[PDB]
């Protein structure tokens, strides 16, 4: 029938309770002082 | 009624979510049983049903919990395992499983199986959940994880249960044969567990073959572990 | 508030609420040349617990407390009004304030 | 992950099932990728001491580690080519206890001489029991896991690939050792470019100062 | 001529719409009391 | 629709990772497949009516160009772990990131090819 | 010096991750050496590290582990500069069992006192939801206990069971059980005290329950 067979389904596991144990620099150039920076982070489980 | 308190949501959702209930207990008389009851029917009828528990506790505290298994064959409602000593197993199987000879071959050519036994019981002891047999290894027909060991005396475990399912007679010959889940404990006092992914069969003796089924299905092991010593099979 | 400007914000205009496993993008808006530190934490550990939190109000607080004066302006004197303000004022000619000796008034 | 030094004297043991699951087409795989390893790690001028044991139900012993001549590459070289996939006819088990307990007589007599071994099995084996009692009598004729002072776990290193059509993953996982931040078991599919599975199979603690190496993996 | 515009801000569903114009006897179009106007258009998600 | 995406399971159940592979590694790699590549696109392909015809050739590139990303992993596991550990979660942990970037980026750039 | 810690239940056998900023009276990063001290709560210390803040920009990462065989209650990390080990700064984390909720229960009355001669009575609101923004629907409990200082009183005929609804609910005591939950019926001897509420709300499903006391 129309369902996922059970062997694709893959569980989420990571389960953190803290995480984006992170430090970087605000080198991108100054606009009015105040620098901007992006990061791609993807989002814990 | 006084004294019980079953909140709406619960009360107004029919037979079709009510897996899980609870009752509120303004007070438990603490010098008798303040016993109440009520009838519980039976409608999706699906067959190996998991035991249903009960919980108490107070409001302020959730580590004074009194939990208790019921269900209608179990007894007291745990679920059958069988356990020595302090090491325990799982055990919750089938006690067998179960005449021509070609299927028997397609059967001992699968991967699962390793050992394949044809012995002589010589004792039967029984215990607490468990039930005890004497193995005396005559001829292995394919050696599994553990060997026959030249041939002595080997131990069965089976669930107490499985006692009145089968009885097992001693001097009787059996073939037999199961996996490499079966062994258990401790060289060289390996015990094999009997279950629904192991076999029983039982091959009485030569003198015994006597009879023209008995001579049929003796001369059809014959010809099995005939073929199995000497014809093995690809793999 | 802030001697300098920390915000952080959604990279993502509006799209929709992020779905486990999905990537989103953090926009962080600070003064040039710092370094900035980050930290992310589930609201269960903070709903089971929330003492000693760091915060920007605890850290005017502590500064505050640490200061060297304790009266609000004013004063008996001139010299009551130098030692209470925080300072020390000596003359050539012999004018002095109180003789400050404790560390905690 | 490998011992490789030419002043050191090191034992590869080569074992080919004979089982008819595998079938021809699988077992030329493991016959190149068998050829490509011994050039490999003979490239590099050592000259360990090598044997050669096919098996399906009794296990057939070629090339034996106490020859004298075994050391030469091209003896074992010019022997990989001579076996052949139809030689276990009449028997089609896959008895992996007796082709271990083969090799456990071969290697019966040392405590410097590393030892590593590598099989080729898809794991089904109708004959015999799990390979894991023969490994454990291995591991203690070596003195392995005896001393708290003196481990001893880098003189014996089992690696197993996993050549076949219809392969169980639990008892190759089993068989192959599980040691500190390394690998033992492989797939089919490192047939082609043997350069990926190399990588790993061979390391230089020792032998970056002599010249003559070089890596072909698309990785890098 | 006129201009019917069939929007559809739904999510990456697809829509088979059929749009149809009622005779009426103040004007002169393609439908009549017997026959219809008919088409089966196909609007893309979050198009026009 | 439902064709399409019984088309788009039988096309991933296509997929072979060698078992061989870590166990952790295995189970993270697939975990990331299957949320950045294959619940974004059975979304997108369950929006049509049934008229439609889709273009396989479009995700066998999606197959072939995620193999060559998983592969990138795995080299990125080992061999490129020159400042973390060898097989360890926390290298694993730091190949993550730019793992499901590429991926996710893959996704981005074959959106546009779904449709013939 | 201001002791950043992630989290604030840590669960045995857990690290522990803590960031150690410095800074001087102008408020500007410091390159100085740090001791650290971690004290279990009866006051031994256990493990201490010695750091310098020099070519960091005043941010000193640090890590530890948690043994299995810890006593649980509220422990402490110390910090003092070197020159001044007098000068000793304190933040506090706690190790417990547990296992994360499934929702907030937020407790906030109409007004942050209650006027003694209030014949109406102290008014409860009960507001849980859902952590990603749901309400929720459930049962809730509700005691009343009068503190005094280190003393805390009980009352036990104010247990209200009120069932919430869309995340919200309501609960009243009256004066007279406030007045006759204590020996004594004088009402000026009750100023300066203090009242809490002890609010346990439960599922339907009834999965967990959550103590949140104001």
């Amino acid at each position: 029938e129309d369902i996922i067979a059970e062997e694709n389904i893959v569980s989420r596991s990571e389960f953190p309770e803290s995480w984006l144990w992170n430090v970087e620099d605000l080198k991108e150039p100054p606009k009015n002082g105040i620098s901007t920076k992006l990061m791609n982070i993807f989002l814990k489980d | 009624g006084v004294d019980r308190y079953i909140s709406k949501y619960e009360l107004d959702k029919a037979f079709s979510d009510r897996n899980t209930l609870i009752i509120y207990l303004d007070k438990v008389s603490h010098s008798e049983d303040d016993c109440l009851a009520f009838k519980v029917h039976q409608y999706f009828n699906v067959e190996l049903i998991q035991p249903g528990a009960v919980k108490v506790y107070a409001y302020y505290n959730l580590e004074e919990s009194c939990t208790r298994f019921y269900h209608p064959e179990k007894e007291d409602g745990k679920l059958n395992k069988l356990c020595r000593d302090e090491l325990c197993r799982c055990a919750e199987e089938n006690c067998f499983i179960q005449v021509t000879l070609e299927e028997r071959l397609d059967k001992a050519c699968e991967p699962g199986v390793d050992y394949v036994y044809k012995t002589r019981l010589v004792k039967v002891q029984l215990s607490n959940d468990f039930d005890e047999y004497i193995m005396a290894i005559e001829q292995t027909i394919k050696s599994g994880s553990d060997e026959v060991q030249v041939g002595q005396q080997r131990t069965f475990i089976s669930p107490i249960k499985c006692r009145e399912a089968l009885k097992l007679e001693e001097k009787k010959h059996y073939l037999m044969w199961g996996l490499s889940s079966d062994f258990w404990g401790e060289k060289p006092n390996l015990s094999y567990i009997i279950g629904k992914d192991t076999w029983v069969e039982h091959w009485p003796e030569e003198d015994e073959c006597q009879d023209e089924e008995n001579q049929k299905q003796c001369q059809d092991l014959g010809a099995f572990t005939e073929s199995m010593v000497v014809f093995g099979c690809p793999n | 508030s802030c001697v300098g400007s920390l915000v952080v914000k959604s990279g993502q205009s509006e799209d929709r609420q992020p779905v486990p496993g999905q990537q989103m993008t953090l926009k962080i808006e600070g003064d040039h040349g710092a370094r900035v530190v980050l930290v992310a934490v589930d609201k269960g550990v903070f709903v089971l617990n929330k003492k000693n939190k760091l915060t920007q109000s605890k850290i005017w607080d502590v500064v505050e407390k640490a200061d060297i004066g304790c009266t609000p302006g004013s004063g008996k004197d001139y010299a009551g009004v130098f030692s209470d303000a925080g300072l020390t004022f000596t003359s050539s000619s012999g004018q002095q304030t109180a003789q400050r000796a404790e560390l905690q008034c | 992950k490998i011992v490789l030094d030419p002043s050191g004297s090191m034992n590869i043991y080569l074992v080919l099932d004979g089982s008819d699951s595998i079938g021809a087409s699988n077992f030329t795989g493991a016959k190149k990728c068998l050829v490509n390893l011994i050039e490999k790690v003979a490239s590099y001028g050592v000259k360990p001491r090598y044997g050669l044991v096919t098996y399906a139900t009794y296990p057939k012993i070629w090339v034996k580690v106490s020859e004298a001549d075994s050391s030469n590459a091209d003896w074992v070289t010019k022997q990989l080519n001579e076996i052949n996939y139809e030689d276990h006819k009449l028997k089609s088990g896959t008895n992996t206890k007796k082709a271990l307990q083969a090799v456990y007589s071969m290697m019966s007599w040392w405590n410097r001489t590393r030892h590593v071994i590598i099989l080729m099995t898809d794991g089904l084996h109708n004959m015999g029991g799990d390979p894991i009692t023969v490994i454990d009598e291995i591991r203690d004729l070596l003195y392995i896991g005896k001393d708290r002072k003196n481990p001893r776990e880098d003189y014996l290193d089992v690696y197993v690939f996993g050549v076949g059509p219809l392969v169980n993953q639990v008892n190759i996982n089993a068989l192959a050792s599980k040691k500190d931040n390394e690998q033992h078991v492989f797939k089919v599919k490192d047939m082609e470019n043997l350069e990926d599975v190399f990588y790993q199979m061979i390391d230089e603690s020792q032998s970056l100062s002599l010249c003559g190496m070089v890596w072909e993996h698309r990785k890098g | 001529e006129i201009r019917a515009v069939l929007y559809n801000y739904r999510q990456n569903q697809e829509l088979k719409v059929r749009v149809e114009l009622l005779h009426n006897p103040a004007f002169c179009s393609l439908a009549t009391t017997k026959r219809r106007h008919q088409q089966t258009v196909t609007i893309p998600p979050k198009s026009s | 629709a439902n064709n399409h995406i019984r088309t788009v399971l039988k096309l991933f159940r296509t997929i072979d990772l060698d078992d061989s592979k870590k166990s952790f590694y295995l189970t993270a790699a697939k975990y990331g497949i299957q949320t950045q590549l294959r619940e974004p696109i059975i979304r997108i392909v369950g929006g049509y009516l049934p008229s439609t015809k889709l273009s396989e050739a479009c995700v066998k590139n999606m197959i072939s160009e995620v193999y060559e990303i998983e592969g990138d992993f795995y080299s990125k596991f080992s061999y490129a772990c020159e400042d973390h550990a060898p097989y360890s979660v926390e290298c694993l942990e730091d190949a993550r990131d730019d793992y499901l970037t590429q991926l996710v980026e893959l996704f981005k750039e074959t959106k546009k090819c779904l449709r013939e | 010096l201001f002791i950043q810690t992630d989290k604030t239940i840590y669960t045995p056998g857990s690290t522990v991750l803590y960031r150690i900023f410095t800074v001087n009276h102008k408020l500007l990063p410091v390159g100085r050496t740090v001791m650290v001290n971690i004290e279990n709560p009866e006051g031994i210390p256990v493990k201490q590290d010695s750091l310098s803040s020099q070519n960091q920009l005043g941010v000193l990462p640090l890590s530890w582990d948690i043994p299995e065989l810890v006593n649980m209650g509220q422990w402490k990390i110390r910090a003092y500069y070197e020159n001044s080990p007098q000068q000793v700064f304190s933040t506090e984390f706690e190790v417990k069992e547990y296992v994360l909720p499934s929702f907030e229960v937020i407790v906030e009355p109409t007004e942050k006192f209650y006027y003694i001669y209030n014949e109406k009575g102290l008014e409860v609101t009960i507001t849980a939801r859902f952590l990603y923004g749901k309400k929720v629907e459930g049962t809730a409990f509700v005691i009343f206990g009068i503190q005094d200082g280190e003393q805390r009183i009980s009352l036990p005929e104010s247990l209200k069971r009120i069932p919430i609804e869309d995340g919200s609910g309501e609960v009243v005591l009256s004066r007279k059980v406030l007045l006759d939950g204590v020996q004594n019926p004088r009402a000026e001897d009750l100023v300066g005290k203090s009242l809490y509420v002890s609010a346990t709300v439960i599922l339907h499903s009834g999965s967990d329950m959550v103590q949140a006391e104001r």
